[PDB]
Parts: C-alpha cells; structure tokens; sequence
C-alpha cells in the first residue's frame, strides 16, 4: 500500500511516543525484577512457538505486560498470570486463530483458572483502557525491509532475531522507541549478511542518521555477542530452524562501522 | 445502566443488541451496543476488542464517534453518538424517487474521507456495505460498525478469509488470495456508489460462484492482461465462461462521463491498480461537491 506507506509511518511515530511504557518502572516494583520478567518473556516466546502464534502477537503481549507494570504493583506469584492474560489479548487481537483460555489455562499446567484467567483479561483491557493497537518493533522492521530490492530473507530472519532479543532485557532497551531498535536491527543484521550499512532512504524516511542508531546499536552488538550465554535461550533455539534461515547460528561481526 | 432510558432496538446480532436510548441525567440521545460475555466462556470476544480498541484512534467526521464503554462481569456496552438512520433504510425510502445525484456526490465524497483516513491510521473496515454507513439530518454521511475491522501490517499478511459481505465482496477474496489489502474496502464503496445510482445492488449474488459470475458478466471475465497473476489465484477455474465487459452506460445509466470514469477505476480487477481513497478525492467527478442535505 504504497499511497498510505508515509503516513501509516507517520502515524506509527506518534503512537510508538503514547504507548510507551515508562522506563523505570521496575525500581518501583516491590517484589519482582527484570531477571522475573526475562523469564517471563522467554516463556512467551516458547508458548508462541508452542501454538504457531505470530511474531507480532509477542511483540505487543510485551508492550501490553511494559505498560500494565507502569502502573499496577504484581507479586511475583502473579506475574505470569499478567503475562498469559496479556498473550491472550495479544492473540484476540492479532491472531486469526487465537488458541482458547481453556488451552493458555493448560500452557501455565493449572497454576491458575479460568476464571482468573478471565478476570485478569478485564483487569489488563481496565488499566490499558482497551488501548491494544499499539506500534511494536516487528511493525518498523517489516516497513524497513522494504527498502531492500531484491528483498533479502537471511537479512529479514536476522533482524526479527535482533529485534526480539530486545524484548528479554527490559534494561537497556526499554529507553529505546521501538522504531529506534527496529533501525539498529536492521542495520545489525544487514551488515552481518552483507556488510552493507542503513541505507540513505531509511535515513531520511524515519530521520535516524547511522549515528542517531549509534547508542541503541552498541548495545543490540553487545547483546549479539553475549547471546550464546544469556540465561534465556528460547529465542536463539527458536531462531535456529531453517524457516529462519537459522540465522541465530550464524557469527556476528567482531567490530562495527 | 442506571442512566440510560431504552427508547427501541434499532438492531441486533448474534452478539447482542443495539438500542437507541437516552442519557436520564443530561437528555443525550445515544446508540447503545450491548455485547453478551456470559455466552462467552472465551471472555471478551476479539470482535469486540478490536471494535473498541480502533475506534478510539479514530476521530473523524465521517467516522462514527465512540464516546463510552462499560465493561462489566456479564455484559460489555459501548455508546455511540446517535444518527438518524443507516444508508439502506435511506435507500428503501428513496427506492423510487431516486437519490439527487449531488447527494450522492457528497456521500461517497464523505465516505472515501472517512476511508482515507482508516487506511492511513492503518486499519480496514472490511465490512463496508449501506447497513454499516450511517447518515444524519444535516447531510453529514459516517462509516460505522468496526466489528470486522483490522489493523493492518506495511506489508500486509495474510489476514481472515471470510470478512466482507457477499454482494459486496471483492475478487480477489472470492478467488482466494492469500494476501488483500486497503482495495477490498474500495471495491465495497464502488459497489455502494453504484447502488445509490441505480437503486439497486450491483453484484446481487446468493454463492460466491454466483457472485463471481455476476461481476464476470458485468466487468467481464479478467485475464492474465487485465490482471497478471489471476490465473494462479486458488480459486481460479481455466473452465470459466468468458463474458465480455459491459458497456458502463449501461451499466449505470444516469451518471456522467467522471461518475463512469470513478466508478470504473474503483472496481478495476487488479487490487494493485484499484484507485486508492486519496486518489479518488482528487477525481474531477468532486469537482464540483456540495453538501446538500438528505429529505427524511
Ligand atoms: N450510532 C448509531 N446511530 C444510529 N443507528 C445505529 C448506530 N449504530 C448502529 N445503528 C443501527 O444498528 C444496526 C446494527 O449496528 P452495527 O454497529 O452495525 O452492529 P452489528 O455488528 O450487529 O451489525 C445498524 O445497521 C444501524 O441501523
Ligand atoms: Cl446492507
Ligand atoms: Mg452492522
Ligand atoms: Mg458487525
């Protein structure tokens, strides 16, 4: 849809700004951490693999699970209650098919009932204002790839593989708008595949320069390097299947630009 | 619920209800949709959160406005500003006389604002049909009911296969492709202008076969140059009948040459080279657009 291309960008800048969570939220948790909450993404991204969910589906599950913490103290008893209620919305949402409470009952093997379930669903769409529509790194990077002719799918594996690895750590990458993570991915996972670097279109269409990504590409490098030792590794298996071109086995570049 | 007085039930589905009431403490004539949970063991139905969740992006004119939810244990409702009457009871009543041809103008010139500025917050309606459109006193023409409405990827995947009404359901639906877009609500709006000219639905059919023959026999059977691609849709059968296009004349006897020429670049077959909502606001056929108002 190239007659709304610019102002669905457009548009997607200003939101990304509104549905952002606030970046330390976590210091004013009582009781869980962002180790907690690692934990609990890495278990998202095996339930959306579990039942063949979209990557999108994940992707704003996380933001609806930033946003309801910024606001709303949980136990640690309770988060991954948050997170399957969130999982849940996200796949009504998004999904074409998206699996029953019923089956998200069983994926958490009974800690919780439908009925809290259910109740958290009101909870979440209460604190969150039924405002689900929101912009996630994977919406910026499919936008980015289109800047690629011929398309190159091992460069697109590899920055959805980035990209996702951005949601396990809440520090540093919450500081981050998701348009600003998508542009470093994908100029990450370019650069690896074929040592080409953010091209001259995406620097005027999203008005980020190869050193406005600088920061946030310092980081998605250091977390490229370190991610054979991360304790969460639900992405890097994931990413190991050849529909990804199994791209979380190939080397990442010692040094950059 | 307290607040509000039930007037009457201007709708209902599967879902729920729709009432016209009025707020008791300020006098506020409002729609009322009421949505069951308790028939849901799945919760709030996905319908309902994506209704919810993209009308409250959308403000326009031409958008119908949101302005409440009450969201409890059994039931959901969402209040709606209230309007006069949707465009097929408006239509019924017209049946014979026929709608001014500037009134027309003005509606499908509301209509594709109110298109435009969906496909440019990136969301589908999908459910575009004269039932879904509704129109007040003052001339004023609003797309309504999101309940299949969608947001959507740049660029798009593939999204839910059964979504548009029949009579006003584009090809490449009915053939089966994988991917649609922003075209099929195009292709919905040039059903409706057509139908506001001849009083009558362009494309009446009772299958999706029967559907498919009646656009065939009226635009013409497409083929690999009119649409490149087609003859690989999944649906496609080599052993269709091949019709020649009608003459648009014919086809929609009162309108000029810029109605016909609109018309025609809103139903072409190729969802690629369909006119898009902003495009079809700088047509010459607008020219001239007023804002008549409506004989209720
Ligand atoms: N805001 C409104 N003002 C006046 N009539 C309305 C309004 N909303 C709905 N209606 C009437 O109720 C009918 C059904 O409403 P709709 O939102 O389309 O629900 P459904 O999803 O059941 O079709 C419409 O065809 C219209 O005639
Ligand atoms: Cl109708
Ligand atoms: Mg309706
Ligand atoms: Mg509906």
């Amino acid at each position: 849809v190239p007659d709304y291309q610019e102002d669905i960008h457009t548009y997607l800048r200003e939101m990304e700004v509104k549905c952002k969570p606030k970046v330390g939220y976590m210091k004013r948790q009582p009781d869980i951490t962002n180790s907690m909450r690692a934990i609990l993404v890495d278990w998202l991204v095996e339930v959306g693999e579990e039942y063949k969910l979209q990557n999108e589906t994940l992707h704003l599950a996380v933001n609806y699970i930033d946003r309801f913490l910024s606001s709303m103290s949980v136990l640690r008893g309770k988060l991954q209650l948050v997170g399957t209620a969130a999982m849940l919305l996200a796949s009504k949402f998004e999904e074409i098919y998206p699996p029953e409470v019923a089956e998200f009952v069983y994926i958490t093997d009974d800690t919780y009932s439908k009925k809290q379930v259910l109740r958290m669903e009101h909870l979440v769409l209460k604190v969150l204002a039924f405002d689900l529509a929101a912009p996630t790194v994977n919406q910026f990077l499919t936008q980015y790839f289109l800047h690629l002719q011929p398309a190159n799918c091992k460069v697109e594996s590899l920055a959805m593989f980035l990209g996702e690895l951005s949601l396990i750590d809440a520090d540093p990458y919450l500081k981050y708008l998701p348009s600003l993570i998508a542009g470093a991915a994908f100029h990450l996972a370019l650069y690896t595949v074929t040592g080409q670097s953010w091209p001259e279109s995406l620097a005027q269409q999203t008005g980020y320069t190869l050193e406005s990504l600088k920061p946030c590409l310092v980081d998605l490098h250091q977390t490229y390097l370190k991610a054979p030792q991360h304790a969460q590794q639900s992405i890097r298996e994931k990413y190991k299947h050849s529909k990804y071109h199994s791209v979380s086995l190939l080397n990442p570049p010692e040094t950059l630009s | 619920m307290e607040n509000f007085q039930k007037v009457e039930k201007i709708g209902e589905g599967t879902y729920g209800v729709v009432y016209k009431a009025r707020n008791k403490l300020t006098g506020e004539v409002v729609a009322l949709k009421k949505i069951r949970l308790d028939t849901e063991t799945e919760g709030v139905p996905s319908t309902a959160i994506r209704e919810i969740s993209l009308l409250k992006e959308l403000n326009h004119p031409n958008i119908v406005k949101l302005l409440d939810v009450i969201h409890t244990e059994n039931k959901l409702y969402l209040v709606f500003e209230f309007l006069h009457q949707d465009l097929k009871k408006f239509m019924d009543a017209s049946a014979l006389t026929g709608i001014p041809l500037p009134l027309i103008k003005s509606y499908l010139f509301q209509l594709l604002q109110g298109l435009a500025f969906c496909h440019s917050h990136r969301v589908l309606h999908r459910d575009l049909k004269p039932q879904n459109l509704l129109i007040n006193t003052e001339g004023a023409i609003k797309l309504a009911d999101f309940g299949l409405a969608r947001a959507f990827g740049v660029p798009v995947r593939t999204y839910t296969h059964e979504v548009v009404t029949l009579w006003y359901r584009a090809p490449e639906i009915l053939l089966g492709c994988k991917y649609y877009s922003t075209a099929v609500d195009i292709w919905s709006l040039g059903c409706i202008f057509a139908e506001m000219v001849t009083r009558r639905a362009l494309f009446p059919g009772d299958s999706e076969i029967d559907q498919l023959f009646r656009i065939f026999r009226t635009l013409g059977t497409p083929d690999e140059v009119v649409w490149p691609g087609v003859t690989s849709m999944p649906d496609y059968k080599p052993s269709f009948p091949k019709w020649a296009r009608q003459d648009f004349s014919k086809v929609v006897p009162p309108l000029d040459e810029d109605g016909r020429s609109l018309l025609s670049q809103m139903l072409h077959y190729d969802p690629n080279k369909r006119i898009s909502a902003k495009a079809a606001l700088a047509h010459p056929f607008f020219q001239d657009v007023t804002k008549p108002v409506p004989h209720l």
